[PDB]
């Protein structure tokens, strides 16, 4: 049950570099290659290199061979990924995983999304959307929750804490005029709402903002 | 490097029809071990991979016997009978006998499932927006099949094209439907200036769309 823990996301300004933590708990972390895949969208991953905790050593593919360098803190059983001369082409999610045995990658961090960019973070303004003022009752009720003009991406959007996730669709963020707007709704039974206290939750990381917007009848 | 070429790009299956997707490697793959370590991925939109298949036709731990990898050479073949709701998402084919490892460019796979009328809700700016001086009309087409559908917004009668951000949720892992946000955004003074707002759905499932209106000045 070994697990690799990945920071979310991340942003980082043109020409500048960051660098990227992924811990290995459980136990190991000596006895296995520690790898860094990139990904961008939905498109075949793409190998950065590895390296070899117990006894130090590193593999890069040729492509990032001058951009990036791995390193290792034994004692926090913590890989890094130092990725320089930061461009839009190095937007994309990278992911830490682990190869050892018959198979390569049985495990893998949620995946670090990463945004290179120069514009300025703009915490999202967060709209509680209830329904029509007066519509006729239906046996279920939709609530939404639009989250407008932010930057960068993400946001995390929870209703009731996480508490409430069935009927829920968060939608994928749009950008539009430099700035993101995503939307959410939940769908719940009419005894449920307004009954029963329905709050969407906003966390923007970049901008270090967490908002709560309750939802009330109109 | 290796180049691995997957097909198809897009693969649309029947709840329990047999699914079938080719990768083939511009080279050989045999390690020099003699092992050939071809692997198929499994991931599902803002998760990370998972492995299924490894050593071109073992089974990962806790991976469905449905799941069945085969070939030798350049060619590469993984099946899936019966296929079932929880399958979806883009699978990836994989060699790591050659530094540096190489994934395929993905196979999307779709499930067909029943048509499904989508359930459609229109909602009016919420009064904090616009105080803030603005006006976005939200509508919300949850749970429909197939994906292929269509928004249009009027104004007191009259269609509206510009200003509208329309966003499709991935396909549901559970039911199958997708479900679609269309947002017509306006200045609080445009708002204000009409009264009727609609968002009508068309979909296969009606030669009539689904029409969600109200009137800005009613309860
Ligand atoms: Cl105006």
């Amino acid at each position: 049950q070994v697990q690799l823990q990945q920071s979310g996301s991340e942003m980082a300004r043109p020409g500048a570099s960051v660098k990227l933590p992924c811990k290995a708990s459980g136990d190991t972390f000596t006895s296995y290659w520690m790898h860094w895949v990139k990904q961008r969208h939905g498109h075949g991953p793409e190998w950065i290199g590895n390296i070899y905790p117990g006894s130090g050593g590193t593999n890069y593919a040729e492509k990032f061979k001058n951009k990036v360098t791995l390193t290792v803190d034994r004692s926090s059983r913590t890989v890094y990924m130092h990725l320089s001369r930061l461009t839009s082409e190095d937007s994309a999610v990278y992911y830490c995983t682990r190869s050892g045995g018959p198979y390569f990658f049985d495990y893998w961090g949620q995946g670090t999304s990463l945004t290179v960019s120069s514009a300025k973070t703009t915490a999202p303004s967060v709209y509680p959307l209830a329904p029509v003022c007066g519509d006729t009752t239906g046996s279920s009720v939709t609530l939404g929750c639009l989250v407008k003009g932010y930057f960068p991406e993400p946001v995390t959007l929870t209703w009731n804490s996480g508490s409430l996730s069935s009927g829920v669709h968060t939608f994928p963020a749009v950008l539009q005029s430099d700035l993101y707007t995503l939307s959410s709704s939940v769908t719940v039974t009419s005894s449920t709402w307004p009954s029963q206290s329905i709050t969407c939750n906003v966390a923007h990381p970049a901008s270090s903002t967490k908002v709560d917007k309750k939802i009330e009848p109109r | 490097d290796i180049l691995m070429t997957q097909t198809p790009l897009s693969l649309p299956v029947s709840l329990g029809d047999q699914a079938s997707i080719s990768c083939r490697s511009s080279q050989n793959i045999v390690h020099n071990n003699g092992i050939t370590y071809l692997e198929w991925y499994l991931q599902r939109p803002g998760q990370s991979p998972k492995l299924l298949i490894y050593k071109v036709s073992d089974r990962f731990s806790g991976v469905p016997d449905r799941f069945s990898g085969s070939g030798s050479g350049t060619d590469f073949t993984l099946k899936i009978s019966r296929v079932e709701a929880e399958d979806l998402g883009i699978y990836y084919c994989f060699q790591g006998s050659h530094i540096p490892p190489t994934f395929g460019g993905g196979t999307k796979l779709e499930i067909k499932r029943a048509d499904a009328a989508p359930t459609v809700s229109i909602f009016p700016p919420s009064s904090e927006q616009l105080t803030s001086g603005g006006a976005s009309v939200v509508c919300f087409l949850n749970n429909f099949y197939p994906r292929d559908i269509n928004v249009k917004w009027k104004i007191d009668g009259s269609e509206r094209q510009n200003g509208v951000l329309n966003s499709w949720t991935d396909q549901d892992s559970k039911d199958s439907t997708y479900s679609m946000s269309s947002t017509l955004t306006l200045t609080k003074d445009e708002y204000e200036r009409h009264n009727s707002y609609t968002c009508e759905a068309t979909h296969k499932t009606s030669t009539s769309p689904i029409v969600k209106s109200f009137n800005r000045n009613e309860c």
